[PDB]
């Protein structure tokens, strides 16, 4: 995609004991228009893998398309080899730097989160092949807005519950709604255990205060 | 549309009578932000070499990847393992493959010759590379370089002994170079990991530097 | 540069760290960026440091003036309303973002100028680079009313995390406090980081440099 | 960024967003775009800050004087005339969209729209700023004449409420204020005060 | 870069009571070298120097309207400027022309008139100053610098030692420099004496 | 690109400079003449953009020669210089720049020989010798070779001509002629052209 | 860089410096800019290091190969001949390459320079490099066909060192090559610091 | 441009404006934007004529093979998904925006909408072209959950109605069509049948 | 640029070429052969762009010696130019055009001396003379006063020495040789180069 046309803002990521959390708004901007404002912008790679996408949400789409396939096609065999977190990791970093290569990027930001062997996963990709696993990661204007406070908490605190990272989670989404003129009020929160990849409905930031 | 961006980090090798080291620091940065502290520049390719690379993360995953891959097919073809001046000879074969749309990487590779005696060799983004007793690269290489010169090459130092660098003394510079570094240099500091070559293997250490 | 600002119960406290850079390499280690512009007003400055510089100085220098007329202390609006007329009257030309803050006779103010000439009169600001990281901590824990060690506490940690996630920014946390009775001007409040302590010595003996021609010059 | 006023008999009702944003970057989210020019006259500030700024600035010493030289209230006419005089002759330097509203007795409730380039025109109910072009359709349906002034307050309120939602350079609070003959009544809408409309799924 | 066309660099560091400046004698058009002894340090009083790197024509230009300017001021007020004082009117003089500016970044180094306390110092090119308790460095090797300064600078070195530091800083930092070069000259300043020293240096 | 070029040696200075005028691939000219006499005592070599070669020695020429009929004395070789300086670097930034590289050539009775160089950016530069336009990239490395402090003027002159020589040799461009003149203690003297 | 090279009487000098720089920075001083072909042939490097490097070893190769198949060894103008055509298919790509190929081959000495822009063309003396302008007028003033060994490369270091001086990108140490009927010889290799002493 | 779609319980219905311009002048003023992709599938139409009508007859042909292979109607998913599919390979080439609504047995009454760049989502109702921009409020205003299909051509023609009304770009007459299990009843309304609302009068 | 000339005469053709090869302000090569022999009756002189002119020259020249070697019997001048033009003008549009101004000069047993003109578009023109380069702006004048169709090859000469000279005195380049070659029905002889 030389020009994205329709685009998602910052996705979140935070991996405590026993799993990984991501988070992201359920908004599709057509530049300063929020067009659609119910489009779900995480994905459920596998039983112990999933994957929230910002840039263009057609490409987004497309990779879903791919990603979606190519699980089903390693399922059938029935074999008792399931692709890992950092496999997927693998293979985004090396589709999106083909895509480079060849000048046609795939306009997105990815970040990764799984739970598999007893050892959570999260990790990073971009439009250029640039990728690696932090702790915690945030895309967009999460890296300037929501990073500053996920990277102070873990270092203070290097493991966390379940419970502090869904709290560090949605205090920085509303800092995202604040202050990111693209953010949108709803949105999702997906967690990877030992049971599996759940994604939360639609949340709101509702604890908003606007004292001017 | 640009394919490349310059992610910073610094690589430093330093070539002994039996021993070679390689050190980098851990910061991975893109623009004014940091994307995380812990990515090592070091890659060890055989139990007597090591390869420091910088730059572009997109092109230094992908070159680490294709020498790796290399490695174990002339292991294949040839029923042994490959030396550290063959690798050099490879990689730079491999740099200048794709001299109109250059990995933008700088690679200094350190290990044991065929001798038993440490080697150094720097490399260009496009292949050129040389046969040196210490070398600098990336961010912060021109720091790094006139201090090694005046201390390992005693340039400039007049009835002053050329007595052989010891281990020792090469790991106190291989610190103190990295740490005057990180006090001016932005996308130098979190952390320096250092790799010694020796005939009994490749042994690590770290050290924490400024966190900015 | 992260500099920052919050008007808490009493008064207000400015913010800043202690970095300068041209380029991409750090220059000065421990640039002063809290600028005094009267008694009871300070200015934080971001951006092109010669213009940074320049403009305070030169409200200040008026402000005096002013203030010496007048023979009351000056008010907050009069610094941010010199300063945006300036600023405006150049065109954006002066790379100058500014925080500025004061407690006068109607009580602490704080604004937020922008090189334009745009201002913003808000309980808390931030400006340079590390604005961004600064503002996720005021808007996290930013509470009004609050006590000077609480306030004092907050601007730290806004500084603090524009130092450790922003590489314009490092070095040391200055902290300036006003407040209708005192003037706490902290220039080291804390040092985060600090340089390592050398490991090998390298003092060049005498006579270890080759000397071509020499020339003494006794003075006095 | 939206601004919206709305003329009823007797009066007239202002009403803006408060946000400003630097690229994608919301710098305030409550800031006041509704700037008092004098007593009963105000505008609606759209475009750059620092323009509008400076030109509220300029038209409210210039008006302040004329009103006490002629020691008589002034007439909103007069102040939108002071708008547009400096904004149609720096119209190559100042990116400011300004709408003006106020009371006088000679003739009421008024409001005059000043966009970019410096025309003026009477309007019975104007709005501007990047968040205008998403309500164009809504006001000119949802307008009817002889509204009261409970009537136009709601009325500017969806619309502001429409805007902020779809456009992206506007959010926040909904800052409005009612001027009449008795004073001017200035009132903050937040949080669930803000009209809602409810978004559909399938 | 302008700042590149003719190459250039300056250094300034501190000692126990004493204070040392040292720079280049290159000057040169691009690649071509013309001499091999062009003066970057100026005298500015008995124990004050200026040091200016850059643009080889805004080099002479500042220092000559600088000594203008120093000289009426010292007359006007029959007294030594001090190093604090020659700082803010070198920032002043740069910055009138912060639009079309001098191509040049100068380095102050000297003693205190009375107190002989030392003092060093740099700018940018519009006139923004910089003290430092340590060192400051300006030219096209300023890289260079940082790396020798930031490893071998100590405090409260004696002269002996403060002028084997700055010359080793310098010599080593040039070596890695194209346009930079061609002998160092190194200046001295204590109390009582002024010793200028010419180092032997590399002329490739 | 015109030619200039200086030696300096103990009490003289050797300066030459070709007698080309060229214009778009023609020799208009086969005997220009580009050096001007500030003095009775200083020479000033210009070679640049047509017109302001010209203009500017002209009046520095005539501000020099106005020195000398205000005060009775002559300004010395490193006066004029730095005045030349002065100029150039004032109109450097104006709307109306001149691009001239400049030799300045002197003698003075107590300070003695002196050769100047300057460019266009009016950097001013004393050196034992200089050379201008792209033959002094050619014929710099020879006067480096050769020169020695206590030249004698009949060696200075074989010097020059094998500077000359060699722009015959290996340049490009036509250069037939080369007016050329000493200053010393007595004045100015033109010597024989060296020609081809 | 300056390399030179000039036929004479007894073979043909071959002499460069040892300089590489990244814009204004000194990458090395130690780059050996003179390649071995053959025990009789060699060639040198100006320009891109990456470019030059990688052509003649490849001219290298291929040099190899002609001596396998044929039985007997490649002559200079085949061999210049051989890079010439390598590297005019990529003209107008922006490759940076100048060299001299210098050897003994059945008809002589010979030497010959070869550029990225297309040029081939034999000589008795030739210079690239950035300091090739600085080493053309030494050479030429002191150069003739009847010099004598010793002659021979005091004129060869001469000229280089000459060139560093006055050329900013030029500098480190000269290295002299003598080609002769039996192959060439390393003769010196001589750093810029030491001849200046010895010049000076 | 201007189009719309609406789904009720039963079916859809689709909406569009008759202009079709190069530049300011309008080539064609009676254009229809409503392309019948299969026999209860249609599409609306935006962005380059040439690049949609290109695009619409692929799509058609495909189907349509698609179907006859499979003896069964198709459905509107698989539609929307060759237009998908078309618009995302060459989006770089293609400028259209698509709304595929229709009905088939599986799923009822549905919408979809392709933007440029090649996304597809469904929506209960969707919007396009350049007037949308100008009725985002109404229609999120006076959109309500369970609406008859008598509502909603009431709904779609108010709603182009205003875009073709403040949009230089629209205009001409409405085209209508509803889509059901029954068949497709297409509508035109043309002078006094628009929808119209009365202007100001300051 | 290179210089070019050539001059028809009754039973002859006389071609003149300089002898420098600059890389950017350097003569590198001051014996230079720009003339290529295509058969034993016909001379190809290429100048322009480096690289361009031998790749073209020499490849020509392989393919003209391939007609004789196959066929018995050389090709006559006239399907040699024409041969030329043909390759020059299909590589004209394609990705690797050649960028080469030529001087086909040739004697045909029946048809006689021929000279002909070809600029790197492919133009193919036949004239009683011709030249090539910014020479030729300055030369051809002179050919046109004194070049008469009943030239004597002695005549002949000195005309192309006046050409020379004309070069010499008013032209910026240094083109100190020339060489010269005349073709008639006995082959191609080489005359003594004329040198300043
Ligand atoms: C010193 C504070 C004001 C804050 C500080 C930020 O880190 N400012 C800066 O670093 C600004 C630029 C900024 C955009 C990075 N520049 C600087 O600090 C430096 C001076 C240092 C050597 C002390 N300025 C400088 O190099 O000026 C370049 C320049 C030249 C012409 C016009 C404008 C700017
Ligand atoms: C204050 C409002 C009446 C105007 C406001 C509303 O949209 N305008 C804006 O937000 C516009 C938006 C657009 C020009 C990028 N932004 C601006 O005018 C400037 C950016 C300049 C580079 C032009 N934004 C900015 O930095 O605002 C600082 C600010 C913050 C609070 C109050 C006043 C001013
Ligand atoms: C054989 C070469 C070293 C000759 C030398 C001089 O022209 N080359 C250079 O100076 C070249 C090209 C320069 C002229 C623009 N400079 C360079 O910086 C190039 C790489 C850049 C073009 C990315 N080479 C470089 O950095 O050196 C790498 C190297 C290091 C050691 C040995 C050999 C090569
Ligand atoms: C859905 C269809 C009705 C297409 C319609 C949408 O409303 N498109 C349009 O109205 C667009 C508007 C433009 C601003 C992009 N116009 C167009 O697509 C026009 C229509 C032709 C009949 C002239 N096409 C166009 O400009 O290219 C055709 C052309 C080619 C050569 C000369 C002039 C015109």
């Amino acid at each position: 995609t030389q020009n994205p046309m329709v685009t998602g803002t910052s996705v979140l990521g935070v991996k405590f004991e026993g799993g990984v959390v991501i988070a992201a708004d359920m908004l599709g901007s057509y530049g300063s228009l929020a067009r659609f404002r119910n489009i779900s912008r995480i994905m459920r790679v596998n039983n112990s893998t999933m994957l929230g996408a910002s840039g263009d949400y057609a490409d987004f789409q497309y990779l879903k398309q791919v990603l979606g396939q190519m699980v089903i096609d390693e399922e059938l065999l029935g074999d008792g080899h399931s692709y890992s977190p950092r496999a997927i990791h693998s293979w985004l970093t090396r589709a999106m730097y083909s895509r480079r290569s060849k000048m046609n990027p795939l306009w997105n930001t990815m970040v990764i989160g799984g739970y598999a062997d007893g050892e959570s996963f999260l990790g990073y990709v971009d439009m250029l092949g640039v990728a690696y696993e932090a702790p915690s990661l945030a895309t967009g204007y999460g890296a300037y807005l929501a990073q500053p406070l996920l990277r102070e908490v873990l270092e203070k605190q290097p493991v966390l519950s379940q419970t502090e990272a869904r709290d560090l989670v949605e205090r920085c989404m509303r800092v995202l709604y604040y202050r990111d003129a693209r953010s949108y009020n709803r949105f999702q929160i997906a967690t990877v255990t030992e049971k599996g990849v759940e994604i939360e409905g639609p949340l709101s930031t509702e604890t908003n205060w606007d004292i001017a | 549309f640009s394919p490349y961006v310059f992610n910073g980090g610094t690589i430093l090798a330093i070539a002994g009578e039996d021993f070679a080291i390689v050190a980098s620091d851990t910061r991975l940065s893109e623009g004014f932000s940091i994307h995380t502290r812990d990515s090592p520049k070091c890659y060890k390719l055989t139990d007597k070499t090591v390869i420091g690379c910088s730059g572009f993360h997109g092109d230094c995953l992908t070159l680490t990847k294709i020498i790796e891959a290399r490695l174990k097919m002339y292991k294949h073809s040839n029923n042994k393992a490959m030396t550290t001046g063959a690798i050099a000879a490879m990689l730079s074969t491999i740099l200048y493959s794709r001299r109109f749309f250059p990995y933008y990487v700088y690679n200094i590779i350190g290990g044991l010759d065929e001798e038993g005696k440490g080697a150094v060799y720097s490399f260009d983004p496009v292949g050129s590379y040389q046969r040196d007793s210490f070398k600098a690269g990336g961010s912060a290489s021109a720091m790094l370089q006139p201090l090694l010169d005046n201390q390992v090459g005693f340039k400039n130092m007049q009835n002053v002994e050329h007595v052989p660098l010891s281990l020792d003394r090469a790991m106190r510079l291989v610190k103190d170079v990295f740490i005057s570094a990180a006090e001016r240099d932005v996308y130098t500091g979190d952390a320096l990991r250092i790799c010694i070559v020796t005939k009994e293997g490749i042994r690590e250490e770290t050290v924490s530097l400024r966190k900015d | 540069t992260t500099i920052a600002g919050v008007v808490y119960k009493d008064g207000i406290v400015l913010g800043a760290d202690t970095r300068a850079t041209e380029g991409m390499v750090v220059a000065d280690k421990n640039c002063s960026k809290i600028h005094f512009i009267s008694p009871n007003i300070y200015c934080c400055g971001a951006g092109t440091a010669a213009d940074t510089d320049m403009t305070t100085q030169l409200i200040s220098s008026n402000l005096e003036l002013h203030s010496l007329s007048t023979g009351r202390l000056p008010r907050v609006v009069t610094a941010n309303r010199m300063l945006k007329q300036m600023l405006f009257r150049y065109q954006g030309y002066i790379g100058a973002a500014l925080v500025l803050g004061g407690v006068d006779v109607t009580g602490p103010h704080l604004y937020s100028i922008y090189p334009h000439g745009s201002t913003d009169k808000l309980p808390y600001v931030t400006m340079g680079s590390g604005s961004l990281a600064a503002m996720a901590v005021f808007e996290d824990k930013f509470r009004p009313d609050m006590e000077e060690e609480e306030a004092k506490n907050l601007v730290s940690e806004a500084i603090a995390a524009g130092i450790f996630n922003d590489l314009g920014s490092g070095s040391n946390i200055d902290l300036c406090v006003i407040s209708k009775n005192k003037l706490d001007f902290l220039r080291p409040y804390t040092v985060p980081n600090k340089k390592g302590t050398r490991l090998g010595r390298y003092r060049c003996e005498k006579g270890t440099t080759a000397v071509l021609t020499e020339k003494i010059t006794p003075l006095e | 960024t939206t601004i919206m006023a709305v003329q009823f008999d007797g009066g007239v009702v202002l009403g803006a967003d408060s946000r400003t944003t630097t690229g994608s970057y919301i710098a305030n989210r409550v800031t006041d775009k509704l700037t008092p020019i004098h007593d009963r006259i105000f505008c609606c500030r759209s475009g750059s800050a620092a323009d509008t700024q400076a030109v509220a600035d300029a038209v409210t010493y210039q008006l302040g004087f004329h009103s006490i030289e002629l020691n008589e209230p002034p007439l909103v006419h007069t102040a939108a005339s002071l708008f547009k005089e400096m904004c149609y002759r720096y119209r190559e330097d100042l990116m400011a969209g300004i709408i003006i509203a106020g009371w006088d007795p000679q003739e009421g409730g008024q409001v005059y729209s000043v966009p970019m380039g410096g025309m003026m025109v009477r309007q019975s109910f104007a709005i501007g700023g990047s968040g205008s072009s998403y309500i164009y359709g809504y006001v000119d349906a949802t307008y009817r004449e002889g509204m009261t002034k409970e009537e136009c307050l709601q009325f500017t309120a969806n619309a502001l409420a429409l805007a902020m939602e779809r456009d992206g350079s506007s959010g926040g609070v909904i800052r409005l204020a009612a001027i009449a003959e008795s004073g001017v009544e200035r009132q903050v809408l937040l949080g669930d005060q803000i009209p809602k409309f409810a978004v559909a799924t399938l | 870069s302008i700042m590149s066309y003719n190459g250039g660099a300056v250094m300034a560091m501190k000692g126990k009571n004493c204070v040392a400046i040292a720079a280049d004698r290159r000057f040169g058009i691009q690649a071509q070298m013309v001499t091999t002894d062009f003066q970057k340090i100026f005298p500015m009083g008995d124990r004050l120097y200026i040091g200016l790197a850059g643009l080889a024509t805004d080099v002479q230009t500042v220092a000559q309207r600088l000594k203008f300017r120093l000289n009426l001021y010292e007359l006007k007020e029959g007294r030594q400027i001090k190093p604090y004082t020659l700082m803010s009117m070198v920032a002043n003089l740069l910055y009138e022309k912060r639009f079309g500016p001098y191509y040049t970044e100068p380095v102050i180094a000297g003693l205190d008139p009375k107190t002989f306390k030392p003092f060093i110092c740099s700018l940018d090119l519009i006139g923004c100053p910089m003290v430092t308790d340590d060192f400051v460095v300006s030219g096209t090797c300023a890289e260079q610098m940082y790396g020798m300064c930031e490893s071998l600078w100590e405090p409260n070195m004696d002269p002996d030692h403060l002028f084997e530091t700055i010359s080793q800083a310098m010599l080593n930092a040039v070596d890695r420099d194209a346009v930079s070069g061609m002998g160092v000259i190194v200046h001295i300043i204590e109390k009582d004496k002024i010793t200028t020293r010419t180092l032997k240096a590399r002329m490739d | 690109m015109e030619y200039l070029i200086g030696i300096q040696g103990p009490d003289y200075v050797l300066v030459a400079s070709d007698r080309v005028a060229a214009s778009n691939i023609v020799q208009m000219k086969d005997d220009h003449d580009k050096m001007f006499k500030m003095s009775e005592k200083i020479l000033l070599l210009c070679v640049g953009e047509a017109g302001d070669t010209v203009q500017f020695a002209e009046y520095i020429q005539k501000n020099v020669q106005l020195y000398k009929m205000r005060n009775g004395y002559e300004l010395s070789p490193t006066a004029a210089a730095n005045f030349t300086r002065r100029n150039l670097a004032d109109c450097l930034r104006s709307r109306t720049p001149y691009h001239v590289n400049l030799l300045l050539a002197g003698y003075d009775e107590h300070e003695g020989p002196a050769l100047y160089y300057m460019d266009y950016l009016a950097a001013l530069a004393k050196a034992p010798f200089a050379a201008h336009g792209y033959g002094a990239f050619l014929t710099l490395s020879i006067l480096d070779r050769y020169y020695t402090p206590t030249i004698s003027r009949e060696r200075a002159v074989e010097l020059l001509r094998k500077c000359l020589e060699e722009l015959q040799k290996r340049f490009i461009l036509n250069l037939p002629t080369f007016s050329v003149r000493i200053i010393d203690k007595n004045g100015i003297h033109d010597l024989d052209n060296i020609s081809f | 860089t300056t390399t030179l090279a000039f036929k004479f009487r007894h073979g043909v000098i071959v002499a460069a410096d040892s300089r590489a720089t990244a814009g204004a920075y000194i990458a090395s001083q130690t780059v050996k800019k003179v390649i071995e072909i053959n025990p009789y042939l060699l060639g040198t490097m100006a320009g891109g290091a990456a470019d030059c490097s990688f052509w003649e070893r490849l001219l290298a190769r291929q040099c190899r190969i002609y001596e396998l198949r044929n039985k007997e060894r490649i002559s200079v103008a085949a061999a210049s001949k051989l890079l010439a055509n390598m590297v005019y298919q990529y003209k107008g790509m922006g490759l940076s390459m100048g060299t001299m190929i210098c050897g003994w081959d059945k008809r002589g000495p010979g030497l010959y320079y070869v550029d990225s822009e297309g040029n081939r063309i034999s000589g008795a003396t030739f210079s690239v490099g950035s300091g090739s302008v600085y080493a053309y007028g030494v050479m030429d003033r002191g150069y003739s066909y009847d010099l004598e060994v010793e002659q021979a490369y005091d004129l060869a270091r001469r000229a280089i060192y000459q060139a560093t001086y006055r050329d900013a990108y030029s500098g480190g140490a000269v290295n002299l090559y003598h080609v002769r009927e039996d192959g060439w010889i390393r003769v010196s290799s001589d750093n810029v610091a030491d001849l200046h002493e010895k010049y000076s």
